[PDB]
């Protein structure tokens, strides 16, 4: 991926302000609400089978803090992330069986968030650049399905 | 199928943002644009394709318009939206994958403009409404 | 929604078809399970997943006759299919982004056991149809 | 990608024995009749508006013989596709504007035109090769969309 200075900035500068606690737990809440048979994958949590008990559970809160610690990661990779994840990406594929489009349910969960959370300062551009990121999350997390 | 519940979420996220019509459908419709240049080849005849444009304007408020019909005939979305399908499909020859891409956008802005009133319940029911919308805009395509 | 022409074309093909029931599943099944190994976790439990898994063949065989049943109740393929979205939603758990892939491969051993069948229209026909299928075991998921 | 020698075998085998005149006027007959929205990418055809006059189309069989040379091309560089195609990606992208839903579109097409030109003989273990072998193909395309 060739990133602009403009999206660089973009990305690095809306990231200086993301609560990755308040952040991912509301995009994994998002995730397991409007897609609900995500659940299927999220076993170990206990019980997340409605919005309430998804919303109020401390398990979906520190994975969400967790998913959103690996965006993170992806950023400072984001010029060899193909690469970076490839565990991760095996993990999702070999070891969970995750479909991918459940990538992009998340993506999109996320960028909704980072509107929710930023109104106005996530201005076409910057959510322009940031879909820009979450495609080559969602690439490199289907990259080891072949 | 949308529920009750459902469409009570989308009535009230709905009745919340239908008086900013343009200022909404021209921020979704420019999202639109940018985040997913390979949708602007369908609005290539327009000068500017920013959210400030007035040709974006002009159809930003027709889409949001458009979407408010449906809300208002929400138990029917196929025959309020049949002559728009028709339209997309035989006329404007619109790629029909890229009817999700708009849906998201406009999920996007509603966040951003109503963010304590997007709760996760009502972005539920306001994809399954949108899903809804798109399933019978692509009815028509074969 | 499907055209009598499209309705045609579906019951043409089902009718040379559905006599080899139990075949023509187990190598539906069978070749989802190898062509998109991301299934296999649903069929864990099977000892074989082979065409010549017995289970296979059984499992196969109760696939194509619900889709005969819907074929035969074309006109409402949602009151058809209804339970079994429940079941596949409920209690199957499966991600409902399988549902294309088995659409697929049924559409793959269609072509090779009726080739000269299987004409673009009729793939059409059974592609519009196995999406309202899909669409159908889909709906009771959110 | 990482390829096993029986995967390899089974496609370079079955390539062998196809017609890319048949089965690549087959594949983009199918693919303009059952999606037939993408009849708008093919403006310079002239008429494509119905199944008979598509599938009696000197042109369509013409560029189905194209896109079919162009599979020939990735096998011989299934090890390097990505590279391979990247001038191709980019064109369906920048110049063409192919939404990539097509792109699988038309791999289910070919894969269905494979199984009707070759019965039995697509045995599930030769088809679930090719199956990567277009998921493949798909990918190196998809690319340069970012
Ligand atoms: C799109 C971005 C996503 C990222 C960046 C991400 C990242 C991660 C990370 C970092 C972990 C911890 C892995 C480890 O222990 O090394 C993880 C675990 C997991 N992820 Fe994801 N993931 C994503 C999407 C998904 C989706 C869409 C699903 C399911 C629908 C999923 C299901 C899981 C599961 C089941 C685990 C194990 C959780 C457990 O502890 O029980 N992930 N993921
Ligand atoms: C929720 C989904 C959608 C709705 C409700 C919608 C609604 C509309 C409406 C009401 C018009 C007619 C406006 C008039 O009479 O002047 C229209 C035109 C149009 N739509 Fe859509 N549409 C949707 C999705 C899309 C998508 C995804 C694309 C392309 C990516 C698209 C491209 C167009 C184009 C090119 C026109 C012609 C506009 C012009 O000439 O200025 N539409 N749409
Ligand atoms: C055209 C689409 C489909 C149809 C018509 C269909 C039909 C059926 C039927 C009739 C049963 C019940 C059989 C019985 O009573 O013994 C069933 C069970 C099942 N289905 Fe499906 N199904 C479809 C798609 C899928 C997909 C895509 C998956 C997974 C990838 C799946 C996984 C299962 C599983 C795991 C069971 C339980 C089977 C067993 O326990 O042995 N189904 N399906
Ligand atoms: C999936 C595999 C596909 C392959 C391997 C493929 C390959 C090719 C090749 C080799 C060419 C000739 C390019 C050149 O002149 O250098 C071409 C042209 C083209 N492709 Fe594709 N393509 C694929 C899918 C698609 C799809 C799905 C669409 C549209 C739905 C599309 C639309 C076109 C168009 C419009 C041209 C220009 C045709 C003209 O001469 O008028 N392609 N493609």
């Amino acid at each position: 991926v060739k990133w602009t200075d403009s999206e660089r900035f973009a990305i690095t500068t809306l990231w200086a302000k993301v609560d990755v606690e308040r952040v991912g737990a509301q995009a994994l809440v998002r995730l397991l609400v409007v897609y609900p048979w995500t659940q299927r994958y999220f076993g170990a949590f206990g019980n997340i089978s409605d919005a309430a008990a998804i919303a109020g559970n401390a398990k979906v809160h520190a994975h969400g803090k967790t998913v959103l610690s690996s965006v993170g990661i992806a950023i400072a990779h984001m010029d060899d992330l193909a690469g970076a994840f490839t565990a991760l990406s095996a993990f999702h594929s070999e070891t969970l069986h995750v479909d991918p489009d459940n990538f992009e349910h998340f993506g999109d969960c996320l960028s909704i968030v980072l509107a929710a959370t930023f109104g106005t300062a996530y201005t076409p551009d910057v959510h322009a650049a940031w879909q820009k990121m979450i495609a080559v999350i969602i690439s490199a997390l289907s990259k080891e399905y072949h | 199928s949308l529920t009750s519940a459902d469409k009570s979420h989308v009535r009230s996220i709905w009745s919340k943002a239908g008086g900013s019509a343009e200022e909404i459908g021209a921020e979704a419709l420019g999202r639109m644009l940018e985040s997913f240049p390979n949708t602007k080849t369908y609005f290539d005849h327009y000068a500017d394709l920013s959210v400030s444009s007035a040709q974006v304007h002009t159809h930003g408020k027709k889409i949001i318009d458009a979407l408010t019909t449906a809300v208002n005939h929400i138990d029917d979305i196929t025959g309020a939206l049949s002559s728009l399908s028709t339209l997309h499909a035989q006329t404007l020859r619109v790629d029909p994958a890229n009817f999700k891409i708009l849906s998201h956008t406009i999920l996007v802005v509603l966040a951003l403009y109503f963010p304590a009133d997007f709760t996760p319940e009502v972005h539920l029911a306001c994809d399954k409404f949108l899903a809804n919308v798109s399933h019978a805009l692509a009815d028509n395509y074969r």
